[PDB]
């Protein structure tokens, strides 16, 4: 029943999908909050030893300059799948469309890599549920959750991982229909400090935004006609700033 | 077309004209001959416009993919080697001539690459139709070690001689200055040698000066219930 | 109950029992490795345990030269040690001619790690039981240590240790870095950074070492060499003498 | 018995997968054939599931494969549907080769042929 | 004749102020035989118009091919493709078969519903972006058109003055083009609506 | 083959096909068709190089027939023409190119309107009331404008078609030795005997 | 026992895996088509919801496969996703080859083979998707079908798939009218959806709607997906809100 | 474009003309033809410039693997990779390559690899198009087991005659000295060596 | 225990692959193979049991040659060891074509260890179950390895495997004690024989035949060859003299 990708259950569904979901819940807590001019995405880092460099873990990886991600679930699965995601994005949708793809479209490709890893029995699907946030000039700022069940959902605010259930009511309570990015950045840290305490500090919590265009990150100038990276990773020093004013 | 590169101490400049000719007729008066491989690598195209355009795009996506993968700054050095490989595979059945230059942490580099897969390094290069006309200007007027100032002046001078003696090189000069650890400066239409001459009559007339037979609306959108 | 007789089939906790029994196969040669960062070098010192006298000791090793600037230290078993070493070498070669420059410590460790994930992704191969730690001084990152695990998890480090008595090594290192308040050793030639790694390992294990019982690989700036037993010996009386 | 798999034979010499395949035929609608001397009549039960079922566009249980051979079925309706289409590509192809329309004797072999093939193999059900 | 343009045909695209036009002749030829008087060069997908010049078999084949490519996009994103984006789509279809290649010279025309800004483009055989917004011409009368257009071109004519300017350019050129001479259809394109107006002109 | 014509009138479509089959310097047979039905109301004539003609006609015949059975409903002439164009335009980029050129006439029974579609070898669908390939189109296109009207009866279309055969005969070295004249109407496809 | 792979039958000539695949369907929300000679309404219900699930920016249980045929989805949305792409690709292939927008029958028959094919061949999983195909073709006019995950099809005058199939079917056939109106067809879908679904109030945000009509301007075929606000207003009219 | 490599007692010194011509147009005048494939193993390139570069990079992929797994390659070992590649790619490529290197136990070894690809151990070799002008002076003026000064002077002078008698030869005369002291670059400029 | 055999890629909880350990047990039932490395050579000797006294004597070898300079002897199943040497001849031959030199002994060690490792890594093959002692002479002098069915190898001054590894490792352990210097290859021929003679008291039910081979830099021109004739008889006399 539960226990092949091939076998359907009496009430249906594959069990491997359910067990892969279990994996996510053993993960770390990542959460996203949509503001009216951004999306803030936040997660923490752990590594066991403190002798570990924390700036070497990849968990906030830009897929494109327009679209950042986090995960909860398996660490190994992330790096591989981020790698694959990027590769597909240029083949199907940057050699054709001529620019880095839509937030909606790219979320569908990611789901399609998962889906292929469910169809082929003896091959497990990815351990991760990602949050993929981005911007496009048609559908605006957007936020998604793409599950290891190969389905994706759009969301207003969401959290995934172990601490998800505690975070979601904070999100219900504290979300309002009109927010700024700066009130979202503070709400993001506040909620994430529920997930852990005794170790939360600006050098071990990794937090980024997909906000407004920044020509500061564009790296070539004197071309006004294109936009710069929507994405911005905030440094360790910024994360400490926001944690003091909170 | 004409393309030059001038190596200087604190970076490298790549200049190329805006006109594109496909036969004896001018395809475009203004259209870019500075294609973007990566934010710190730029290159200009010569030869058949289609082959250069396609190649730059193909290699460009791979070097942006590489930057993310190696989690460090895009090398000029990566780019050339990968590009060279790409060129080899067709066996010279692709007609791309390029000057690629950039700044990376290994420093500034200025390369020439041919359709065959012959590869060269100098401290001053050119390729294209009007390469012989610019080459003369570089060898004489260049010396080893330059400031920003002298490099930009010498680059626009070479294209400018290009326009005046080369048929396929025309119109304006677009210059891109890549200094080591600084933003590329894309200075669109830095130099004009000859501005436009206007036409001497107005050619706009009333309607019915051109005959109509039928007038129709063609669809482009979906109707409602009205 | 199903769920380490298969590579891919999950447990009802969302763990892969079989993959984790590979994190537990790294004790099979029962050696310890330490690699630490100096300020112009990366040092790795791992045991060389030559058990028998029928063996010639100079072919016993775990430190492999991968490339001009890249070494790798293996903890865990020999058969998989060699498979790890050829793939990293093979990839080192591929990167240089394809992309026309040397291979950094990150680029190699990420690629092997992704490769481990692929081997766990299919049910047509197994994971290996070996822990890989890459050592180098990188072209623009300087001293770098990247540990690639059997699942394909990687994290960088100031210092890492591996093996059965790894926990005993880990407290000694933690206390050093805590007290110093730097992420480096400030000794300014590699001959004393090597001495420092020997020093901490004697205290942790409680054992003396001798010429045959250590292996030392040294990543120096822009070059790499693994030290003979008589050069290790010079280091060992340097410790004893103060 | 030896229904765990198709390729393994059976002490009893009956491949179970075929026997159960027959059993499945009894699910579907009755079809009857009766020959005359100048006619064949091919009739079938067309069982109506609900009164919301169209007669506008809903498939008949009888399908012409070519313009003078007729075919009814009994069985798994899902399975019949590709069996009828496969029968048909060959059938038409019969004219490509010979410039003769489809002979009924060549056609039965072919339909038995796609089926025999599926049974012989192990990585398909009959 | 030449192997990439035995069957002729001409397309001309101009820019006006917040308007485009595109126009073509309707003669199909096959060597020296004029075959059909009605046979359009220009086709459209949503609010972007495309003429495709060249060897006549490939005009028809890419008409179908592009419709397949556009419509896959439209349904999936739930929104129209834009004539900025659509440029790079032609460029990849043409380059896929560099060896044994399509023999066409397509010319886009169109106006964005997110800038309100005219966009025209040209492509060769294996495709290129020719991103001038001067005016873009292709066809067998390519040579003829580049001059006729240039002479008349004043930038930023009003739409109804622009209809005078492109119809006139096209008509003179056509009489003196061997492989086109019959009929004309002129598209005057605006944001709001698209008016199609066939000319009345001479046949040869 | 050595003569191929098409003229479309008020309620029918008229197609003419060469009898002669010229192979080297000998005419091996002087009374063979060069047309095959696609459907009971869609008729395709063919001409071009020998050997290409025969296998192509039969292959297309198999496909249109197979669709007709599948949907249990016959495809409209408009559909049919685009199918035949697609095969030619693919072949011109394939290993073995055809030189089969076709005219496909059909009495469209959904638009209740006669339609003639000329299709050349390279692969060009054009809707046209006239049609012909080879050096037969190079005589009879000129002729057709004057003597045609906006419409006429099928009888007057028959006589009009006979006039183009007479023009060809006089001025073209190629022998065809009479023509098969087939009409495509709303009630089937028939043969009319004509000199 | 026989609850394994697909080659094997049960000695009762049952393939357990097609039977279970049916049962997959009623663990995703109700989906209803009702055919009328004035048009077809397709109406669907969300499987679950929360107060910060965004569902006003996109549909994800109503997909256009082409410009005259569209589908409602009930079942696993992952299984659905691949089959919708394959359907849509084929829909345009038909367009390229014949210059006609694909007939409803050819499209259902294609997908019935494909579903069947994943059960019959290899080791691949069967699909557990029910698509209500609602189309127009100029042969049969207006057409409704639905396809089983089993890989066969039947034409309908009304059908319900998804959760609560039996009840939702019963209320539909109870008040069905042979000629109907498009407007009444929309009303009968809300009336049924209320009693079958265990959500307390029936909200616009728990509904997706699309209508396919040729009677909203003739000469042309108009696919009208209702936006949230149109859905929100029509609940008022029927007095549920 | 004339290239050489000439053995002596303490080693082998490679010589090369830094002129690269595509037709009458000098494509570049300061592009040297000395390519490292290993520490003690270096290669000279003449013939078709594109073709030779492509062969050259693949020999190093092999020799990267060679160093890592199998201990250092010998001068002989690398020259075999060249021979193998040139031979299988007979009709796609003509590469005139001189491979030379220093071993400790064997001193300098020179192998010319023809256009067609073979291998030919020689105490001195010359290849290319610029090499058919200096043969008679190479034979007469050479002696075995030279001293280092003398060997440079032999290479400088032979290559100086090449420039008088070919146009594809020029630039500056490059040398790479391979000895146990290391790898050493040497250069002269035309102002000096036409007074010879 | 039970479980985690029946597969050859399945990890045990202890951290092992059971079936791979059962390989070594098959190698133990195989006949005794030793190698004694010497200061300018290597000597390989093997105990070839006599099935019945109808066997042709000195016409069946478990010694096989690889290229023209590398000796191999396997213990374990006789045909498995054959199959693994054939693959080895093709690999040594590809190396030889490619580089125009004979293999290094470290080179071969790497390559063989990858082919044994490949069959422990996959689910559709049974891992090998042979050890194979091999070595020869190169530029860098003499070298000796013993490759276990686990795919493990190291150099050895001296190596033994088979039923007689209990006796043989002990005799070799005396050999290093009496000679740390190296021992000439000639005197090791006479030594090779005594070692086998005492290792044949673990397979005492049957009779044996002694075959010695060698490869020596200065007394065989770097080449492997069978030791026969007078050299082979002297070793017999040596072993016979001291056993009684």
């Amino acid at each position: 029943y539960s226990f092949s990708l091939t076998t359907f259950s009496p009430s249906g569904k594959l069990g491997q999908i359910d067990y892969a979901l279990t994996a996510v819940k053993q993960g770390v807590t990542s959460l996203g909050i949509k503001a009216t001019n951004g999306v803030v995405i936040a997660t923490e880092k752990k590594s066991s030893s403190p002798l570990a460099m924390s700036e070497t873990l990849s968990k906030v990886s830009l897929l494109t300059p327009d679209i950042g991600a986090v995960y909860s679930g398996m660490g190994p699965d992330y790096r591989v799948l981020v790698d694959k995601s990027r590769k597909v994005a240029h083949t199907s949708y940057k050699r054709i469309y001529g620019e880095y793809p839509p937030t909606k479209l790219l979320v569908s490709e990611v789901a399609k890599i998962m889906q292929e890893a469910t169809q082929s029995g003896g091959v497990r699907p990815f351990g991760v549920s990602l949050l993929i946030a981005g911007h496009d000039e048609f559908n605006g700022f957007s936020l998604y959750q793409v599950d290891p069940s190969g389905s994706y959902f759009p969301w207003k605010a969401t959290a995934i991982g172990k601490g998800s259930v505690a975070a979601k009511t904070f999100l219900e309570k504290r979300w309002n229909d009109e927010l700024e990015l700066e009130d979202a950045i503070h709400i993001a840290l506040l909620t994430l400090k529920e997930s852990v305490e005794g170790e939360f500090n600006g050098d071990t919590i990794e937090l980024a935004i997909i906000g407004d265009e920044n020509p500061d990150l564009l790296g070539y100038t004197g071309i006004p006609t294109d936009k710069g990276p929507r994405f911005r990773k905030l440094t360790s020093q910024e994360i400490n700033d926001r944690l003091e004013a909170l | 077309t004409t393309i030059v590169g001038v190596k200087f101490n604190n970076g490298v400049v790549i200049a190329a004209d805006t006109r594109s000719t496909q036969g004896p007729i001018v395809a475009d008066k203004n259209c870019a001959k500075l294609h973007r491989i990566s934010p710190k690598i730029w290159c200009a195209g010569a030869g058949t416009a289609a082959d250069t355009e396609a190649v730059t795009q193909l290699i460009g996506s791979n070097i942006e993919l590489h930057s993310l993968y190696t989690s460090r700054e895009p090398r000029v050095v990566s780019a050339l080697q990968m590009l060279k490989q790409h060129l080899f595979k067709y066996q010279g059945h692709i007609g791309a001539y390029l000057i690629v230059a950039g700044v990376d942490p290994t420093g500034s580099h200025l390369f020439s690459i041919h359709a065959h897969g012959s590869t060269d390094v100098g401290y001053y290069l050119s390729l294209g139709s009007g390469s012989l006309a610019a080459m003369a200007v570089l060898e004489s007027h260049w010396k080893q070690d330059l400031t920003k100032e002298e490099a930009i002046k010498l680059a626009s001078d070479a294209i400018q001689a290009g326009i005046w003696n080369d048929l396929g090189s025309g119109s304006n000069v677009d210059v891109c200055v890549m200094e080591i650890g600084k933003d590329a400066e894309y200075l669109r239409n830095y130099l004009t040698p000859n501005v436009r001459e206007e036409k001497q009559k107005s050619y706009k007339f009333p309607r019915g000066t051109t005959a109509v037979l039928k007038e129709s609306i063609v669809n482009i959108c979906d109707i409602q219930e009205e | 109950a199903g769920y380490d007789r298969h590579i891919t089939i999950f447990s009802p906790e969302g763990r892969l029992y079989q993959v984790e029994y590979a994190f537990k196969a790294t004790n099979q040669t029962n050696i310890n490795s330490l690699a630490v960062r100096g300020k112009d070098c990366t040092v790795v010192i791992s045991q060389k345990k030559v058990p028998d006298k029928l063996l010639d000791p100079t072919t016993v090793s775990y430190i492999f030269c991968i490339s001009r600037t890249i070494g790798m230290v293996v903890n865990g078993p020999i058969p998989d040690a060699r498979n790890a070493a050829l793939r990293a070498k093979a990839e080192a070669a591929e990167f240089r001619y394809k992309y026309g420059y040397d291979m950094p410590c990150d680029v190699l460790a990420k690629r092997m790690a992704n490769l481990s994930q692929i081997y766990t992704q299919r049910a047509y191969m197994r994971p290996l039981g070996v822990i890989l730690t890459f050592v180098s001084v990188d072209e623009e990152l300087g001293p770098s240590i990247y540990k690639t695990d059997p699942a394909g998890y990687y994290v960088g480090y100031k210092a890492t240790a591996t093996g059965p008595k790894q926990q005993e090594i880990t407290t000694n290192l933690e206390n050093h870095f805590k007290k110093s308040k730097i992420d480096h050793i400030n000794e300014e030639s590699w001959e004393k950074v090597v001495e420092f790694a020997i020093t901490h390992m004697i205290d942790a294990l409680g054992t003396e070492f001798s010429k045959n019982d250590l292996e030392v690989g040294v990543a120096t700036k822009d070059k790499f060499f693994t030290l003979s037993a008589e050069n290790i010996e010079e280091r060992l009386v340097a410790i004893a003498e103060q | 018995g030896y229904d765990r798999a198709l390729s393994i034979f059976s002490p009893d010499g009956h491949i179970f997968q075929v026997e159960y395949a027959l059993e499945a035929v009894k699910r579907g609608t009755c079809a009857v054939g009766v020959k005359g001397k100048n006619c064949v009549v091919l009739g079938c039960e067309r069982r109506s599931t609900l009164k919301l079922q169209d007669t506008r566009i809903t498939p008949s249980k009888v399908s012409k494969i070519d313009s003078h051979v007729v075919l009814s079925f009994s069985g798994l309706n899902a399975d019949s549907r590709i069996l009828i289409e496969k029968a048909r590509v060959e059938a038409q192809s019969h004219r490509l080769t010979l410039e003769d329309p489809v002979t009924v004797e060549y056609l039965t072999r072919y339909v038995a042929g796609v089926q025999q093939r599926y049974t012989q193999s192990g990585g398909v059900r009959p | 004749s030449d192997p990439s343009s035995i069957n002729g045909g001409i397309v001309v695209a101009m820019t006006g102020k917040d308007c485009v036009a595109i126009a073509c002749d309707l003669r199909l030829g096959s060597q020296s035989l004029g075959v059909s008087n009605k046979f359009e060069k220009i086709f459209h997908y949503g609010h972007v118009f495309l003429g495709i010049t060249g060897l006549a078999t490939d005009v028809t084949t890419l008409n179908e091919m592009f419709r397949y490519k556009t419509n896959l996009y439209k349904l999936k994103e739930e929104r129209a493709i834009e004539p900025e984006t659509f440029t790079q789509l032609v460029s990849s279809s043409l380059y896929e078969r560099r060896f044994g290649p399509y023999f066409v010279g397509p010319v886009v025309a169109g106006i964005n519903s997110k800038s309100g800004k005219p966009f025209i483009a040209g492509f060769d055989l294996i495709g290129c972006i020719d991103e001038a917004k001067d005016f873009i011409v292709s066809g067998t009368a390519s040579d003829q058109l580049f001059g006729m257009c240039e002479s008349l071109y004043e930038p930023n004519l009003e739409p109804e003055d622009l209809f005078e300017t492109i119809s006139q350019a096209l008509l003179n050129a056509a009489d003196r083009d061997a492989l086109s001479g019959w009929g004309a259809v002129v598209y005057i394109i605006k944001k709001d609506e698209v008016v199609k107006r066939y000319l009345k002109m001479r046949q040869d | 083959m050595d003569i191929i014509l098409g003229i479309r009138v008020q309620d029918s479509v008229i197609l003419a096909s060469s009898k002669a089959v010229t192979r080297g310097i000998s005419v091996l047979k002087d009374s063979d068709d060069k047309t095959r039905q696609l459907s009971p109301h869609t008729l395709m004539s063919f001409a071009g190089e020998a050997g290409d003609t025969v296998q192509f006609a039969e292959y297309i015949q198999a496909n249109i027939q197979l669709y007709s059975i599948r949907e249990d409903y016959e495809l409209s002439p408009q559909a049919v023409s685009s199918f035949v164009r697609q095969e030619l335009a693919k072949s011109i980029r394939s290993r073995r190119p055809y030189q089969v050129n076709v005219l496909i006439g059909g009495y469209d029974k959904k638009k209740n309107k006669p339609e003639l579609y000329q299709i050349d070898y390279l692969g060009t669908k054009v809707e046209l009331p006239y049609g012909a390939h080879g050096y037969s189109g190079f005589y009879t296109f000129s002729l057709l404008d004057h003597h045609y009207r906006p419409d006429m009866t099928t009888e007057e279309g028959l006589d009009l078609l006979k006039l183009c055969v007479q023009e060809l005969e006089k001025r073209m070295p190629m022998d065809f030795k009479g023509v098969i004249v087939k009409i495509v109407d709303k009630d089937g496809i028939r043969q009319v005997d004509d000199f | 026992r026989y609850d394994s792979r697909t080659t094997i039958f049960s000695p009762e000539g049952r393939l357990y895996q097609v039977e279970y695949a049916l049962e997959s369907i009623s663990h995703a929300g109700t989906a209803i088509g009702i055919m009328a000679s004035d048009g077809i309404v397709l109406a669907a219900e969300r499987k679950v919801t929360s107060t910060l699930l965004e569902q006003d920016t996109s549909t994800e249980k109503l997909y256009k496969l082409n410009d005259k045929i569209a589908v409602a989805v009930a079942g696993l949305t992952a299984d659905a996703e691949i089959l919708i792409n394959t359907a849509r690709i084929h829909a345009q292939n038909y367009l390229k080859t014949y210059n006609e927008d694909i007939p409803v029958e050819i499209l259902v028959r294609r997908l019935s083979d494909i579903k069947q094919g994943y059960t019959q061949h290899g080791g691949l999983r069967p699909f557990g998707v029910s698509f209500i195909y609602a189309g127009y073709d100029d042969r049969y006019g207006y057409q409704l079908y639905t396809s089983n995950p089993s890989g066969n099809y039947t034409g309908w005058k009304a059908i319900s798939v998804g959760a609560n199939t039996s009840a939702a079917q019963t209320l539909l056939q109870m008040d069905y009218k042979d000629d109907m109106k498009v407007d009444d067809a929309i009303e009968l879908a809300l009336k049924t959806l209320s009693k079958t679904t265990d959500s307390s109030a029936l909200t616009y945000d728990r509904l997706e709607f699309a209508t396919i009509r040729k009677g909203a301007n003739d000469g042309e075929v108009y696919q009208k997906i209702f936006k949230p606000q149109e859905i929100k207003d029509i609940l008022v009219k029927t007095g549920i809100t | 474009t004339s290239i050489m490599a000439v053995t002596f007692k303490d080693g082998v010194i490679l010589g090369a003309d830094s002129r690269t011509t595509t037709g009458a147009y000098i494509a570049n005048r300061v592009t040297d033809k000395l390519t490292r494939v290993h520490d003690k193993i270096w290669c000279c390139r003449s013939g078709s410039a594109a073709d030779t570069q492509a062969i050259a990079d693949i020999v190093q992929y092999h020799l990267e693997l060679y160093t890592s797994q199998y201990g250092t390659p010998s001068t002989e070992t690398a020259a075999s990779v060249f021979k193998e590649l040139c031979y299988e790619n007979k009709d796609n490529l003509t590469a005139g390559i001189i491979v030379a290197g220093y071993d400790d136990k064997n001193k300098g070894e020179v192998y010319t690899i023809p256009l067609g690809g073979s291998v030919h151990k020689l105490p001195y070799a010359i290849a290319g198009s610029g090499s058919t002008f200096i043969y008679g002076y190479c034979d007469k003026n050479f002696r075995e087991n030279m001293s280092k000064e003398e060997t440079v002077d032999f290479i400088k002078h032979s290559l100086s005659q090449a420039i008088k008698w070919d146009g594809s030869s020029g630039g500056v005369i490059r040398m790479v000295v391979l000895t146990a002291a290391g790898v050493e670059r040497l250069i002269f400029y035309p102002d000096e060596y036409e007074q010879l | 225990g039970t479980g985690y055999d029946l597969s050859n890629s399945v990890f045990s909880p202890d951290g092992r692959n059971f079936q791979v350990e059962y390989a070594v047990k098959a190698v133990e039932n195989g006949t005794t193979s030793i190698g004694i490395k010497c200061n300018d050579g290597v000597v390989f000797a093997v105990e070839k049991l006599i099935t019945s006294k109808l066997l042709v004597p000195q016409k069946n070898v478990k010694i096989q040659v690889v290229d023209r300079h590398i000796g191999c002897v396997y213990s374990g199943l006789i045909p498995d060891g054959r199959h693994l040497v054939n693959r080895g001849r093709e690999e040594a031959a590809s190396f030889k074509k490619l580089y125009k030199t004979p293999i290094p002994i470290p080179a071969f060690a790497d390559r063989l260890g990858q082919y044994v490792q490949a069959h422990t890594l996959y689910n559709s093959v049974r891992p090998f179950g042979v050890s194979t002692i091999f070595g020869g002479v190169d530029k860098n002098g003499a070298h000796l390895y013993m490759l276990e069915p686990s795919g493990s190898y190291w150099g050895y001054k001296g190596a033994a495997t088979g039923k007689g590894r209990q006796s043989a490792k002990a005799e070799l352990e005396k050999l290093v004690d009496h000679h740390p210097e190296g021992l000439s290859a000639r005197e090791a021929v006479k030594q090779a024989a005594k070692i086998i003679y005492l290792a044949h008291e673990d397979n005492k039910e049957k009779d044996f035949e002694l075959e010695i081979s060698w490869c020596s830099l200065s007394e065989t021109n770097g080449l492997h060859k069978f030791v026969k004739g007078d050299l082979l008889q002297e070793a017999i006399d040596f072993a016979q003299k001291e056993i009684n």
